[PDB]
Order: structure tokens, then sequence, then C-alpha cells
């Protein structure tokens, strides 16, 4: 029971790195609460995430998809998942 | 499928399986193709193929004649412009860099510190590949050194670029011991990872090695099928269908220790079945995101030249404008002009109904 690697090639993408930890819509950390929710002060405030992997607070997202369709962040159209 | 098919057929002109094609009578024969090719009505279609096509090519150095490649990339350029040959050129120019980027990696090991293998990497500009993510695969720890050795070479190479592995494309030798001979075995990263597992046991589940390479069964299953059709691998009944016989996460995967080959080196980095279809279905949704781009693009030259416009003038101009590369269906423009405006690179001027103005 006994392989080895002699060679290896391997194919990487290199890109610019964004390091995107807030929320698009609202501008504040995905991890804390959302600028409407701030505004009600005192679980019920979650991430929704999108078949692009992106993610908003479910609440932005939600205002947000109200006037428009395509993903704050790219092309396509909104997708949940 | 015909605008298809004949970036198909380019592949197979520029693609060596080993047989040397005569030069000067392909010259004859590209510049054939490129007439057949300006009688096209999706001309965007056969782009997105040949892309993708020398895309295989340049990464695997399968590509017949260094010669040959360039030849029908300025034809192209002639043809439809520096757009359709952007990325093209920029992949050419990427395999290059790479190349010379490898060398600059080498010397700075050569000088410091031990490879436990022969490492060679390809990086490319994010953009330029239509290549896509892998699929969760879980390092294996021989490749692990060469891995982190690289990665944080990179970082002190640029500022603030990232590197995205794409496993998926990459391929390796593995060398045997535990059989009768010495072989030499040329697979994909995926194989090598589930073949390095039986260094320890000699059998697991199909659940077992989804926990251990972290590789979705989806794709682990397509894999296993290639490992058992070379004798590799085998599984309790050594009758079973080799190709009808879908596995399930409980079934079991023995190392068959009674292999034989009549060659050396062999090859069990195959193309699965499952392959040409999947790739199919995922480039023709990137050309359909592809014509969306174009014709946003048409939308904002449109009303940018002319800072105001009524919706069907819009639609009329850019069919116009459109209609050398491919035959645009209204539905979508309608669509893109909409998604410009959520944009906000246009609006819609009030009081006036279906007439759009350009946001300087
Ligand atoms: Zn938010
Ligand atoms: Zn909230
Ligand atoms: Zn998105």
């Amino acid at each position: 029971k006994r392989f080895e690697v002699k060679k290896w090639n391997a194919v990487a993408l290199w890109a610019w790195d964004i390091v995107v930890d807030n929320c698009a819509i609202c501008r504040n950390h995905i991890m804390d609460l959302c600028i409407e929710c701030q505004a009600n002060q005192a679980e019920e405030c979650t991430v929704a995430w999108g078949v692009c992997n992106h993610a908003f607070h479910f609440h932005c997202i939600s205002r947000w998809l109200k006037t428009r369709q395509v993903c704050p962040l790219d092309n396509r159209e909104w997708e949940f998942q | 499928k015909s605008p298809e098919e004949l970036a198909r057929y380019c592949d197979s002109l520029l693609k060596k399986s080993s047989k040397n094609p005569e030069e000067a009578e392909l010259e004859d024969t590209l510049n054939q193709v490129m007439e057949k090719f300006k009688k096209i009505e999706d001309k965007d279609v056969f782009q997105k193929f040949y892309a993708k096509m020398l895309a295989k090519r340049l990464v695997h150095q399968n590509s017949a004649s260094d010669d040959a490649e360039a030849s029908m990339i300025s034809k192209l350029k002639q043809a439809c412009g520096f757009e359709y040959t952007s990325k093209l050129q920029r992949m050419f120019q990427d395999i290059g860099v790479s190349k010379d980027l490898n060398e600059q990696f080498k010397k700075h090991l050569t000088n410091s510190e031990p490879l436990d293998l022969d490492f060679s990497i390809q990086v490319l500009s994010s953009g330029s590949w239509p290549f896509q993510q892998s699929c969760t695969f879980a390092l294996p720890s021989e490749l692990e050194r060469s891995y982190q050795r690289f990665t944080a070479f990179y970082a002190s190479r640029h500022s603030g670029r990232k590197l995205t592995w794409l496993y998926q494309l990459s391929k390796g030798e593995l060398v045997t011991n535990c059989f009768k001979n010495r072989y030499t075995l040329q697979a994909s990263t995926f194989q090598m990872a589930i073949l390095l597992q039986y260094n320890t046991e000699d059998a697991y589940t199909v659940q077992q090695l989804t926990d251990s390479t972290q590789i979705k069964m989806d794709i682990l299953a397509q894999v296993l099928q290639i490992l058992l059709k070379s004798k590799l691998l085998v599984l309790e009944d050594e009758n079973a269908n080799v190709d009808e016989v879908e596995l399930k996460p409980d079934t079991l995967i023995k190392l068959y220790l009674g292999y034989k080959n009549k060659k050396l080196r062999v090859n069990i980095n195959v193309p699965m079945k499952t392959e040409q279809k999947q790739e199919q279905e995922t480039t023709h949704k990137n050309i359909e995101e592809d014509r969306k781009l174009l014709i946003q693009a048409a939308i904002v030259r449109i009303m940018k030249m002319r800072k105001v416009l009524k919706h069907q003038q819009l639609l009329g101009e850019v069919l116009t404008q459109l209609s050398s590369r491919f035959k645009p269906r209204v539905p979508v423009i309608k669509k893109c002009i909409d998604i410009l405006i959520e944009k906000e690179y246009l609006e819609r001027v009030d009081g006036e109904k279906d007439t759009y103005s350009y946001l300087a």
C-alpha cells in the first residue's frame, strides 16, 4: 500500500483581493445588526445567501429587492438558496 | 450547433493527439474555415467555444503548433475587431508570463527550500480564461507542502493579489510500489488524492472518501467509475456492469493488488463521459450572460452618444449595432435597459413615458 508523488502540474487563477465583510446595502458589518434594526433597538436579523455566494442582511436585501432585481454586487438576478 | 461544431473542428486541426499535421496545408484549411465563419449568424457562440477550446490547449501544452495558433488570432481579429480577440491574446501573453513566473519560483527554491516532488504551476489572470471554481477539494498532505510554499512565495510577488486553485484542471504523476511492477501513473489531481488514501487501509466506502477528500460525491462518483475502468481499484463483485452499476455511499472500494499493465507509464487521466455535456451546458449559460453584457455595452455607447432617446428608437439602434455579432432577442434588451437604470447609468424622463436619458 504505497503511492508517491513525482510530478504535480497546478493551475490557478489570480485576481485582486477585495475584503468585503460589510453589508453592501446598509454598509455595516454583516456580523452585527442592519441599519433598520438599530432604529428599533431591542436573533431575527439573519444574513441571506444567493446562488452567487454573495451575502447581505436578509432585511436589507429585501427593501433593496423592492425596486431592483440584480444582486447589488453582480450582473445576475438575485437568487436565494 | 453549426457555429459550435466549427469551433470544435478548429480544435481538431490545432490539437495534437500525437499525429503531426502538414503545416502549409492547414494554413489553407484555416483560411477555409474562416470563410464558413463569416457566414455564421451567432458568431458570439463560435467565440465562446473557440476560446474555451484554445484554453484547454494552452494549459496542457496540447497545441499542435505555436505558429498556427496565432495565425488564427490574426484572422479572427481582422474579422471581428479587437473585442473578439481581446481575451484570446491575453491568454497567450498569460501563459508566457506564467512560464517566466515558474522559473522565477524554481530559483527562489533552488537556493532556499527542498521539494519532495517536481512542481509546476500555471497562474492565469482571473478574467480571460473560461474556467471555473473547483469542487471543495481537501488537499493531500504531500501536495500541501508545495501549496503553502507557493502561496507564500506569491504573496511576496504582488501587493493585493489572490490565488484560486483549480484542482479540477491540475494533473500530476504517481509512482507505484505496491504492485508486481514499478508503474508511473499519469493521474488527475482528484485521482492522486484518492490513490494516496490507500497508504494505510486498502478499502473505504463511498462515504468515507467524501469525508477525507471533501470531494462532492457527484464528482467523486464519476471519478471512481474511471478508477474502476483501469483495474487499479475493484469492488466485492468482479463481474458488475462497468458502466451502468451506479455506486452508493455504502458501497466499498478495494485496492486491487493484482494490477498488471503492458506498459510502464500509464494514462489514467482520461476525460470522463459526463464532461462533454456538463461543460457544454455551462458554456451556454456563459454565452447567454455574455450577450447581456454586450448589450448593456451597446445601450451605453448609444445613450452616451445621443443623450436622450425613446425606448423604441433605442431598441432599433441596439439591434443595428449588434446585428453583425448576433441576432438579439427583444425581451432581453428590454431587460438590459431596465438593469442599466437600477445601475444608474440611465434614467426615465419624468413626464415623458418611455423616453430614457443617459446619466452623465
Ligand atoms: Zn445590511
Ligand atoms: Zn435587521
Ligand atoms: Zn451576487
